[PDB]
Order: structure tokens, then C-alpha cells, then sequence
């Protein structure tokens, strides 16, 4: 599966 | 920072003068990923060549395999040039269809 | 033995003309299985390797969706960094990340990742004792301090151990024997008159799968090295592969030398 990224 | 390409020509198969063979272009380890390829029969840039995806390595560096159908000769000479921000002049590179 | 599920994934700042890019394709093992890439007619995240096409549109579409979202999570990501550093607009800016888990020899978790770097060079990464995060550079850590504040270390070590795992297994089963089944290679050597003192003779690793061989030449006993010239290794079109590696050798003394293929789909001694 494929990810939430999130912040920065 | 930037990584200087550094560009890899070479058939698919074999040459066999008469054959209709594939010429690629491979450029390995660059960064930033924005690359003007060109492919040349005799000083002549033949327009029709293949860019593929640019995905990267580990290393954070790119890579994409171009290239474009031939039907070579003894006469005939067949370079790729790569024009990239970390040379400034434009890399050329000729095949030796003996490497 | 084990097995990969790596994202790597890019966003580049296109300043004047062009909103950002956005790039993002999953790996199994090498092979290649999922994509996604603003820059198409339909901004898609579709298939790749028939096997992922034997799916459907809870997978694709929320997984369309899921992309999507992180499309402009990033774009905001790439005005963020570009203060950090206090950054011109006007060029372009490069981020990206590789993101997976191994699975170990048996079926579970033996190896989980995290890697953020912006302008090739590290910038964040995610340390194993998945709770460490290392901060780069001088302004990596200013997420440190922020990321580590409110949990998306270790919501991380959830979707790893967890969704990474328990989703990665179904791939690994309904394109089983597609992510493997070796290639066996053909070769040859080529001599070339370098002249009349030497011969430059050169061999030939050409039609293989996986990506990797080792080749070599063996004056009868003795491994040679300094005379070795390297290719390295490339693809070539079809996905095959290939490589040469070579030796200048005494004109006349020819014979006596051996050409060294090894590749795990070939049973081949010496």
C-alpha cells in the first residue's frame, strides 16, 4: 500500500 | 548538490551491418532530474528517440534509458549527447560497436 | 529468502511556468508495480506488472485519492523548505523519499525505512529503534522537535509493521511466480587486435535477470584483477541486462586464459 505523509 | 552524468551508449543486441538494431543512451547518476538527450547519425539529430521514466536510486540519483532504432553500418556514426546543469558544454558520446 | 515493499517518491518545484510534479512509484523486489505522476492526461495512479491490474476500484480509487493528497501535502512541503533554508523562488527544488518495509525470511518484520532528503542529500530519516528520527542537516531538526511532538513517528511504526506488511503479502501471492523466475544468461568473448604486442579480448554477460552477475577472468588459478576494465552493469531495452568486463593479453599467449560468468539461474562450476 501507499502512505499519508504528512508534515514538513 | 549536483551529480555530473555520466552517459552509457551502446546497442541491444549485436551489430550485424545490415540488421536493424536498437541504439540506447543510459544516463546514470544525476541530479537535478531535468536532462536534454539527443541522439546523432553524423553530426544529424535524429528526432525520433524514446525517453523513458525517470525514477531514482538509493543514492538520491536519477536515471533514464533513452535510445532509437538503427541499421548499422561501417559508413554510418551514431553519438548521444546530454545536456545537464552540471557541465556546461554539452557531453557528447560516440559508440565503438567493439565495447 | 526475503522480500521489499519500497516507495521512492519526487516533487520538483517548477517556478514560472508549472504547478509541481508529483511522482510516486512503488517497488516489489526490483520489479517495478505501481506509479503515480502529475503530468499525464488523466493524473492516474494505475497499474503496472499485469498482476496489479487483476485488482479493483476500492484499491485504485481510494488509492487514486490517497496519491492525490499527497500531491499538494507536498507542494506545501517544498514552500516550507524553501524558507527553512531561506530560499529564492526561482529555481527548482527536489524532494524525495524512500519508504518500506523487508519482509523477513519467514513472513514478518525483519527491516523498517524512512528517508527524506531535499535537494539530493539527506535531510530526514527514521532510525530502525523505529522511534529515533536523525535530524541531517541544521534545519532537519526542526522537524525533529515538531514530528516527534505530535506522533508521526510513531503512527509510522503502525503503517509499517502493520498496513506494509499485511498489504504487501497479497501482492506477493496474486503475481507469485512473475516476481521472479530468473534468466538465464548466453555469452561469448571477443578479441580485438591493441596491437601486435597485445590482443584486448572481452566478455560477454548479455540476456539476464535479475540485474546483477558477477563476471570474471581467471588466468588459470590466479583471480586477475589489474587488467580488468569494468562495464557497469546496464540495461538493455528489452529488461534484459548486460555486462563485459576485459583483459589485454600477450598475442599469442591467448588460450590460456578463461572467461568467468556466475548468475543463480545458471549452474556453473570452477
Amino acid at each position: 500500500r501507499g502512505y499519508v505523509y504528512q508534515g514538513l | 548538490i549536483q551529480k555530473t552524468p555520466q552517459i552509457q551508449v551502446y546497442s541491444r543486441h549485436p551489430p550485424e551491418n545490415g540488421k536493424p538494431n536498437i541504439l540506447n543512451c543510459y544516463v546514470t547518476q544525476f541530479h537535478p532530474p531535468h536532462i536534454e538527450i539527443q541522439m546523432l547519425k553524423n553530426g544529424k539529430k535524429i528526432p525520433k528517440v524514446e525517453m523513458s521514466d525517470m525514477s531514482f536510486s538509493k543514492d538520491w540519483s536519477f536515471y533514464i534509458l533513452a535510445h532509437t532504432e538503427f541499421t548499422p553500418t561501417e559508413t554510418d556514426t551514431y553519438a548521444c549527447r546530454v545536456k545537464h546543469d552540471s557541465m556546461a558544454e554539452p557531453k557528447t558520446v560516440y559508440w565503438d560497436r567493439d565495447m | 529468502g526475503p522480500h521489499s515493499l519500497r516507495y521512492f517518491v519526487t516533487a520538483v518545484s517548477r517556478p514560472g511556468l508549472g504547478e509541481p510534479r508529483y511522482m510516486e512509484v512503488g517497488y516489489v523486489d526490483d520489479t517495478e508495480f505501481v506509479r503515480f505522476d502529475s503530468d499525464a492526461e488523466n493524473p492516474r495512479y494505475e497499474p503496472r506488472a499485469r498482476w496489479m491490474e487483476q485488482e479493483g476500484p476500492e484499491y485504485w480509487e481510494r488509492e487514486t485519492q490517497k496519491a492525490k493528497g499527497n500531491e499538494q501535502s507536498f507542494r506545501v512541503d517544498l514552500r516550507t523548505l524553501l524558507g527553512y533554508y531561506n530560499q529564492s523562488k526561482g529555481g527548482s527544488h527536489t524532494i524525495q523519499v524512500i519508504s518500506g518495509c523487508e519482509v523477513g525470511s519467514d513472513g514478518r518484520l525483519l527491516r523498517g525505512y524512512q528517508q527524506y532528503a531535499y535537494d539530493g542529500c539527506d535531510y530526514i530519516a527514521l532510525n530502525e529503534d523505529l522511534k529515533t528520527w536523525t535530524a541531517a542537516d541544521m534545519a532537519a531538526l526542526i522537524t525533529k522537535h515538531k514530528w516527534e511532538q505530535a506522533g508521526e513517528a510513531e503512527r509510522l511504526r503502525a503503517y509499517l509493521e502493520g498496513t506494509c506488511v499485511e498489504w504487501l503479502r497479497r501482492y506477493l501471492k496474486n503475481g507469485n511466480a512473475t516476481l521472479l523466475r530468473t534468466d538465464s544468461p548466453k555469452a561469448h568473448v571477443t578479441h580485438h587486435s591493441r596491437p601486435e604486442d597485445k590482443v584486448t579480448l572481452r566478455c560477454w554477460a548479455l540476456g539476464f535477470y535479475p540485474a546483477d552477475i558477477t563476471l570474471t577472468w581467471q588466468l588459470n588459478g590466479e583471480e586477475l584483477i589489474q587488467d580488468m576494465e569494468l562495464v557497469e552493469t546496464r540495461p538493455a531495452g528489452d529488461g534484459t541486462f548486460q555486462k563485459w568486463a576485459s583483459v589485454v593479453v600477450p598475442l599469442g599467449k591467448e588460450q590460456y586464459y578463461t572467461c568467468h560468468v556466475y548468475h543463480q539461474g545458471l549452474p556453473e562450476p570452477l
